[PDB]
RNA sequence: UGGCCGAUGGGCCCCACAGGGUUACUGACGUCAGCCAAACUCCGAAUGCCGGUAAGUCCAAGAGUGCGGCAGUGAGACGGCG
RNA sequence: AGUUUAACUGGGGCGGUUGCCUCCUAAAAUGUAACGGAGGCGCCCAAAGGUUCCCUCAACCUGGACGGCAAUCAGGUGUUGAGUGUAAGUGCACAAGGGAGCUUGACUGCGAGACGGACAUGUCGAGCAGGGACGAAAGUCGGGACUAGUGAUCCGGCACCUCU
RNA sequence: GUUACGGCGGUCCAUAGCGGCAGGGAAACGCCCGGUCCCAUCCCGAACCCGGAAGCUAAGCCUGCCAGCGCCGAUGAUACUACCCAUCCGGGUGGAAAAGUAGGACACCGCCGAACAC
């Protein structure tokens, strides 16, 4: 499987753990397109950071 | 003119009032009582102010209770003193209350002036409150 | 003065070698006790001054 | 108007140093307690002060016993 | 009609026991190659066995109970040496030579004390 | 805070060494129930932290730790949270 | 005549404090301020140390008389509600609680590795060599149940040495 | 193999404790009989220790039964809270208690050693 995630809104003014996590995704501009593994792991990450982040699945 | 007679120490920190009346959320003893809506202080003149405008009105019959109590005690700096220097002297005790607890009980015959004199005593009480009965 | 200090030697060593406070009103008697100090290599009372 | 308090203590920094689990070397300290809020098992020493630390290589392990709380290491399998 | 308004002397000599014990016991880390010798003495017998409290299993054990030790008309000290002399025998059969003594609660002394010797020049070694 | 037997206020109208607050008191204990506590906890989390494993950013963050040359700063403010 | 005459401070001054220890504030790792809330320390100890052994209360009903509400008691529910050198917290009945016996480990030289430290320092610690202590032995013994009872450097005094 | 037996043991040590009731002496267990010799009473053979088994299982122990009390404990809800929010004002997802409630419940199990049977 796999996952497109684009960043949408910016990283400005959030808790420190949450931009440690989207560097982790790998998300450096807003509305970035990145595709990534459907882990347990990765969908915790972005169930995290789900209010700066919409998920469309592919595969 | 309620107040604990002895503590372990005369001064308590600023309170949270945080958090829904659990203890005496429902009527029980008479079959009358008031219930608060608003977080509040309330002072032992207050309290016993409401005392007696129930007492006095209700005369012979019936017996009255008092759910609460006030324990912690509460300080203010004298005018004239820059701030600093220490905590103040404990001036008022007062009784916190929350969201739906019983203030006051009562069990006298009739429904009207029982409600009569609990009016009053919300009129001289800071806080609204409201009448409630027995019944689940 | 509260509590006074004390030194103990050996006996054929005679060094300075241990040291303690005591209570010199209650002990008037003086403080034995056995012990080790190393060069002579064993045991032995030290005794007070 | 004056005020008598206002004086304290320093700050030992006490309390659990070395968590459940975790890997430990011969002479490491586990726990520093004022009172006896843990106590001894295998390959642990009970200090001078009421510390807890380790006696041989190995993962350090809680476990309730009898009611009280008691630390002791297990010797990690050698590779 | 019974009403207890107290307490109970056997009772509390049992739990007494127990209690002293568990001063040796806390102590006591005995495993395969030193397993702990426990030794229990009744008003009529002694026991004693030899375990690894690693497994809380024991090895052997003997007492005043079996026939051809009874059969020894002897009082309780010579029992005793002839149990202690069973359990060096039996241990040395089934390979192990140094171990440890549980004073089991009792105070040293008298049947206690002939059953250590017993095991000690019999060549048990602890 | 309000109730219950309450002997015995652990005690009183005559003190008999013996009947009643024959008298409204006190009534201890306990028990029925209803609150309160930063220095109370027979209970007890989401968080935070430390330890182990695995995937990911791995044309590098420009990630960490150590050592070496370099100065600043040790007058904070506000807002949200306790 | 050359100089000294503190800082903290909710402006200064007068008051009070200046180090150390306990708890709370402290947001369940540590840490975390305030002239915030509350309390103590500048010791004691040849035993109140070590070890071996014995044993465990207080609460409880009754009183040959003093003697009583309480002095000592035993019968026979008895689980710390009593206590544990000096405050509080943490612990403590498997005792860290008493008694006794003995006796000095309140040893000597080191110290695997750690804890804390901005730094100087401060804390814990299995094992190795001599000797000793208790216990037949197993083992425990490097000060007190722990956490306060403290002072750097210089200058000087005193003893021993296979230093010059 | 059974046992209405004794020691040692276990266990996020009370579902395992306490209370009342009934029953056990073949062996073992207790109580028990007496203190020359061991040993002890800060006096006492009360404790311990020692010699013996005349007696009895009342006490204690054990087992069985009882829900009187302790005790464990749902689902559900409520409190609480991580993150995000909308011009305060409380909701969205995640986490999910305490107490109370139906209920459960008068321990289970390991190794040896004793009486009946093979
Ligand atoms: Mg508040
Ligand atoms: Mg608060
Ligand atoms: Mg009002
Ligand atoms: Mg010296
Ligand atoms: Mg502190
Ligand atoms: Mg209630
Ligand atoms: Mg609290
Ligand atoms: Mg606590
Ligand atoms: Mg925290
Ligand atoms: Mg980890
Ligand atoms: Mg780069
Ligand atoms: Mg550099
Ligand atoms: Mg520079
Ligand atoms: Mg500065
Ligand atoms: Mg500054
Ligand atoms: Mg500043
Ligand atoms: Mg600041
Ligand atoms: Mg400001
Ligand atoms: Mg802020
Ligand atoms: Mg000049
Ligand atoms: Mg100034
Ligand atoms: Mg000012
Ligand atoms: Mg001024
Ligand atoms: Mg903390
Ligand atoms: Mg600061
Ligand atoms: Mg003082
Ligand atoms: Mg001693
Ligand atoms: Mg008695
Ligand atoms: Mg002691
Ligand atoms: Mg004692
Ligand atoms: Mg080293
Ligand atoms: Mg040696
Ligand atoms: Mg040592
Ligand atoms: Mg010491
Ligand atoms: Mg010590
Ligand atoms: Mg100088
Ligand atoms: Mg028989
Ligand atoms: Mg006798
Ligand atoms: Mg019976
Ligand atoms: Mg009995
Ligand atoms: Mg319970
Ligand atoms: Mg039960
Ligand atoms: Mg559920
Ligand atoms: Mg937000
Ligand atoms: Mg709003
Ligand atoms: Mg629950
Ligand atoms: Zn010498």
């Amino acid at each position: 499987a796999e996952l497109k995630i684009t960043q949408v809104r910016s990283t400005i003014g959030a808790r420190w753990k949450q931009r440690e996590s989207l560097r982790t995704l790998g998300l450096k501009k807003i509305r970035q397109s990145v595709v990534r593994e459907d882990n347990a792991q990765t969908r915790g990450l972005i169930n995290t950071v789900h209010h700066l982040v919409e998920v469309e699945e592919v595969g | 003119m309620l107040i604990p007679r002895k503590v372990k120490h005369r001064k308590q920190h600023h309170p949270e009032q945080r958090g829904i009346a659990s203890g005496g959320t429902s009527v029980s003893f008479g079959d009358y009582g008031i219930q608060a809506l608003e977080h509040a202080y309330i002072t032992n003149r207050q309290i016993e102010s409401a005392r007696i405008a129930i007492n006095r009105h209700i005369k012979r019959g019936g017996k009255v209770w008092i759910n609460i109590f006030p324990d912690r005690p509460l300080t203010k700096k004298p005018a004239e003193t820059r701030m600093g220097s220490g905590k103040g002297s404990p001036e008022w005790w007062v009784a916190n209350v929350k969201p739906g607890r019983v203030l006051f009980e009562l069990s006298y015959p009739d429904e009207k002036t029982a409600r009569d004199a609990l009016t009053r005593a919300i009129h001289k009480l800071p806080i609204k409150a409201r009448i409630v009965t027995r019944e689940e | 003065d509260v509590r006074p200090k004390i030194t103990l030697a050996c006996e054929v060593c005679k060094h300075r070698n241990y040291i303690t406070k005591k209570n010199r009103r209650n002990d008037p008697d003086r403080l034995e006790i056995k012990k080790f100090c190393p060069n002579c290599g064993t045991h032995q009372p030290h005794k007070e001054s | 108007s004056s005020s008598r308090n206002g004086r304290d203590s320093a700050a030992q920094r006490l309390g659990v140093k070395r968590f459940g689990g975790q890997v430990v070397k011969a002479g490491e300290i586990l726990v520093r307690q004022r009172g006896t809020h843990f106590h001894p098992g295998v390959n642990v020493g009970r200090g001078g002060d009421d510390t807890l630390f380790a006696l041989a290589p190995g993962a350090v392990e809680f476990g309730a016993k009898r009611g009280r709380k008691t630390v002791n290491i297990v010797p990690v399998a050698r590779p | 009609a019974h009403k207890p308004v107290g307490q109970n002397i056997s009772e509390v000599r049992r739990n007494a026991r127990l209690r002293r014990h568990a001063r040796l016991r806390k102590k006591v880390a005995g495993t395969a190659e030193v397993p702990r010798l426990v030794v229990n003495r009744s008003a009529r017998h002694i026991h004693v066995q030899l375990v690894n409290d690693l497994n809380g299993t024991t090895l052997a054990a003997a007492s005043s109970i079996e026939a051809d030790v009874r059969a020894i008309d002897g009082d309780k000290k010579a029992h005793s040496v002839r149990v202690g002399q069973l359990i060096a025998e039996r241990a040395k059969a089934a390979g192990v030579e140094t171990v440890v003594f549980d004073r089991g609660g009792y105070t040293y002394g008298g049947r206690i004390a002939a059953l250590a010797d017993a095991a000690r020049e019999a060549g048990l070694k602890f």
